[PDB]
């Protein structure tokens, strides 16, 4: 019983991240379109806008695939989540949502092992389905 | 059957976005006309020429055009952009005698 | 087939050069767009074209 | 007299410049790489500056002689107006990125030194860039004519 219900939660949490990330997208993509039509600026001053605003737009479409691979935690209990891009609660002092993983504090999802676990307790694997995770696979880590 | 075998993963799926139903993203199951678009990017004009015709060629460089230029706030008439686009389209390659 | 002359308003004239006048038109607003990155430092454009 | 300044523009600044020390407190934690801190600084900023833009319209009367000459179609833009009573906003670092830290003083308030300074970088690129530009139409016209 308990599976699905996990299950449920992830779901519904990844599909809070492709909710947030669905947003900045418009957010940019209108942008994006004020800037090419009118801009009030230098020439310069004004395609050097539109570069990092496709850039951004370019960014956030590589990654609205497969976004979250999976879910991890540390020793304290605080639950980390694992994906392409790190996204941030503005409203909420920045909380992380969503760890690139590159980042340095992600790091442990790949290095952390049972023999020499990073401060990190239980990875998490996401299977997923074009943007729906589909199922996941768990992982113990210390004694 | 006609299929496409190795698509990156970077590229975003083509978007029908129906107004009432917003189903965005193409999906399995969905309809298709002949020529239409499956990733969201630029179409090449000689694989749309191969598999539509020099008719639809030239409309789909003219609308490319148009909308290039329109989107920066600059208004030309497609006439214009016709006139040009003519003149691509002028010769024909002699596959056989 | 051309249809009216958009300087005059009514139907083009025999003999009038619409060649030439659209390409001016096409190229009179050019150095409004957007272009190219012209200093060349960075890696190659065409995915954030 | 007529060049006026929004008064909400000191909260809004002091709010996102809350904002970009949680960024900074974040980066120390080591939650983000340089080039996406950059960018979220960037993003923070922006809306800064789109909201400093958006109180200054609020606020003009519609009679001021400013105002008066854009809104009329007759000359510029709200953008440059904004810079010269609301805040010059990001600027363009020489290799063409912006910079991290807003010019956050308008031309009315009168720029610091540091602020100047960096925005000859964006003056310079457009000033020598413009002569190149006018070449690349050039090419298309004398194609598109021959």
């Amino acid at each position: 019983r308990d599976y699905e219900d996990e299950l449920q939660s992830e779901r519904d949490y990844v599909a809070g991240l492709y909710a947030r990330l669905d947003a900045e997208r418009a957010q940019s993509q209108r942008r994006y379109a004020a800037a090419l039509r009118e801009h009030g600026g230098t020439a310069v001053e004004r395609d050097a806008e539109v570069r990092a605003l496709a850039k951004d737009i370019a960014r956030l479409n590589v990654a609205d695939n497969g976004l979250c691979f999976g879910r991890l935690d540390t020793l304290d209990d605080a639950r980390l989540y694992i994906g392409r891009l790190g996204i941030f609660d503005r409203d909420n002092d920045f909380e992380p949502l969503l760890l690139d993983w590159r980042a340095p504090m992600a790091r442990p999802f790949y290095v952390a092992t049972a023999a020499n676990p990073e401060n990190m307790r239980r990875r998490r694997q996401f299977h997923t389905l074009g943007r729906k995770v589909v199922d996941f696979t768990d992982e113990i880590l210390g004694r | 059957e006609v299929v496409y075998d190795k698509l990156s993963k970077r590229q975003r799926l083509r978007v029908i976005t129906h107004e009432d139903g917003t189903e965005g993203v193409l999906s399995d199951g969905d309809h298709v006309e002949v020529g239409d678009q499956l990733m969201e990017g630029a179409a090449d004009p000689h694989e749309v020429l191969r598999v539509q015709g020099p008719r639809e060629v030239q409309i789909h460089l003219v609308k490319e055009v148009q909308e290039v230029y329109r989107a920066q706030g600059v208004s030309i008439h497609d006439k214009h952009i016709e006139v040009i686009v003519r003149q691509m389209l002028r010769r024909v390659t002699i596959i056989d005698s | 087939c051309y249809g009216r002359s958009m300087a005059t308003g009514k139907l083009v004239d025999i003999g009038e050069a619409v060649g030439i006048v659209a390409a001016q038109s096409i190229g009179e607003p050019g150095t409004q767009l957007t272009m190219r990155t012209f200093h060349q430092g960075g890696v190659t454009g065409g995915a954030d074209i | 007299a007529d060049v006026l300044v929004p008064p909400q523009k000191q909260e809004i600044l002091e709010r996102h410049e809350a904002e970009a020390d949680a960024i900074e407190r974040k980066y120390q934690r080591g939650a983000l790489n340089h080039t996406e801190r950059n960018e979220s600084l960037v993003k923070i900023w922006q809306d800064a500056t789109e909201e400093v833009g958006k109180a200054l319209e609020e606020f003009y009367p519609a009679d001021n002689p400013i105002i008066t000459i854009v809104k009329s179609g007759a000359t510029g833009n709200l953008t440059q107006t904004r810079t010269l009573a609301g805040m010059k906003g990001l600027v363009t670092n020489p290799k063409g990125e912006f910079i991290p830290r807003p010019i956050k003083s308008s031309f009315r308030e009168g720029l610091t030194v540091l602020e100047y300074f960096i925005n000859t970088h964006g003056a310079r690129k457009g000033l020598a860039d413009t002569a190149l530009r006018t070449a690349d139409s050039g090419y298309l016209t004398r194609r598109l004519v021959d």
